[PDB]
DNA sequence: GTCTGATCTCGGAA
């Protein structure tokens, strides 16, 4: 729509805060989405059917 | 130190009907910049009426010992929290401000920064 | 009406293509007009396929209830042609004395039996039935080893299941089931057969 | 080497389960404790300092095993 | 006081 990223300098400086995704964030985005995915695994030995019997029964 | 200022004309004191007893949401229009803003104002302390020219100044700082910018007579304090012709959403605790339009003069703004209002009737 | 005497022939030539024979592609798909060559005659057996592996022998006996004598019509041409597997696609069902005649002559010739209205839909292309794939002998040994599982202890599918009876699976084989999901679509499960 | 390198909530419970009962039978304490008299509160001080003399024997269900030091695990 | 699969007796048929 506007605001060319020719080197990251246009004359109105505010325009680069439209969709800011700066690469300190996107690497912290992956190290969080990895670790949130790794944490939310089924912990081994977790009475898996006993969770199922409550969650159908309740 | 001023981020942004102009003279504004409040046109709808409350656009969709009075919802609160102490806060009414104004709709204004600038003078020759054409910055629409949608500002909430505590009207119990500072009553505003239809068609009232009032100044508006957005400042990052105010400079009782350092002798603050106090020529104005209604001062809030809040942070910008969204930039979406740019909109520029400012929140004042709960009181929203959606100063809009013409991104060349809006250049001083950013996100996550503390912002004062300094209003004054005319 | 002929939506059958054709789609049955369409189904079994989808069926024996899935079981790994050599049906040429033009022989596979027929519109009804390609089968309107014979369409008036067969209502008022002229339909018998022999196909070989990359060899089954289907039968459409026009009798509704196939008796022992009707099997015995082509018990002899079964052993004449040296063919080992057969199919008997019946109209109503077998007589309850005739189904033993299959299992009396069990290890020599196979001759599985289907109904007509069982075969009028291809249950493989049903949306609820996922893609069963028969696994090879070496595909079992890399399965058991990865999970450190004995051949038994796998989830089990019956031998008389409609998809095991489709794919023509003896006891001891392991199918691989690709159950489609929404996040992955590749939820793979295996089944030993009973 | 193939199981999860995260200490599960069932392993943290039993490691705190038996290191509490060990330290309630006068075990040698590894954390130079600061007045905690509940033996369970000592054991969480042992876990966070990562000094627990316990190795988890993780049984794969075929019968093979795989050891894991409590130093060598990622607690939450 | 039913809801239940199992297990016993009859019967018409290739």
């Amino acid at each position: 729509k506007y605001g060319i990223n020719d080197n990251g300098t246009t004359e109105p400086r505010v325009l680069y805060q439209l969709d800011r995704i700066t690469p300190t964030q996107v690497e912290k985005f992956l190290e969080t989405c990895r670790d949130k995915y790794m944490r939310a695994q089924m912990e081994p030995g977790s009475a898996v059917g006993a969770l199922c019997a409550q969650s159908i029964g309740e | 130190g001023i981020l942004f200022e102009d003279i504004f004309d409040v046109k709808d004191i409350d656009p969709e009907g009075k919802k609160f007893d102490r806060v009414s949401r104004l709709h204004c229009e600038s003078e020759s910049f054409k910055m629409d803003l949608i500002l909430d104002v505590n009207i119990q302390i500072y009553p505003v009426d239809l068609g009232d020219k009032f100044r508006l100044v957005i400042a990052s700082t105010l400079y009782d010992r350092p002798s603050r910018a106090d020529q104005f007579e209604y001062v809030m304090y809040g942070k910008v929290y969204r930039i979406e012709r740019l909109s520029a959403y400012v929140s004042y605790g709960g009181l929203l401000m959606r100063l809009q339009g013409d991104a060349n003069n809006l250049h001083g703004f950013e996100v996550d920064s503390r912002v004062y209002l300094l209003m004054k009737k005319l | 009406e002929t939506y059958r005497l054709w789609k049955i022939r369409k189904t079994i030539m989808q069926l024996c293509h899935d079981r790994g024979y050599l049906v040429t592609q033009d022989e596979l798909d027929q519109t009804l007009e390609e089968f309107k060559a014979q369409s008036g005659d067969k209502p008022s057996t002229d339909l018998t396929v022999l196909v070989a592996h990359n060899q089954m022998f289907v039968f459409f006996p026009e009798e509704p209830k196939v008796g022992i004598k009707t099997i015995k019509v082509y018990c002899q041409r079964m052993q004449e042609e040296n063919i080992t597997r057969a199919l008997i696609v019946v109209q109503q069902g077998m007589t309850p004395s005739a189904k033993q005649s299959l299992v009396d002559m069990a290890p020599k010739y196979i001759l599985e039996q289907f109904l007509q209205q069982e075969l009028l839909i291809n249950i493989t292309e049903h949306e609820l039935v996922p893609e069963h794939v028969v696994m090879t002998k070496e595909e079992v040994t890399e399965l058991l080893a990865r999970y450190k599982l004995r051949e038994n202890q796998l989830p089990r599918i019956q031998a008389g299941d409609p998809v095991a009876r489709y794919f023509g699976i003896k006891r001891g084989q392991v199918v691989k089931i690709i159950r489609p999901s929404e996040t992955a679509g590749r939820y793979i499960t295996y089944r030993l057969v009973q | 080497r193939i199981t999860t390198p995260y200490m599960t909530k069932y392993e943290r419970a039993r490691v705190l389960g038996t290191r509490a009962l060990q330290i309630a039978m006068c075990a040698p304490v590894m954390v130079e404790l600061e007045g905690e008299t509940d033996p369970l509160l000592i054991a969480m001080k042992e876990l966070k300092a990562r000094k627990i003399p316990i190795i988890i024997r993780r049984y794969l269900p075929d019968g093979s095993y795989e050891d894991w030091g409590v130093d060598e695990l990622i607690i939450t």
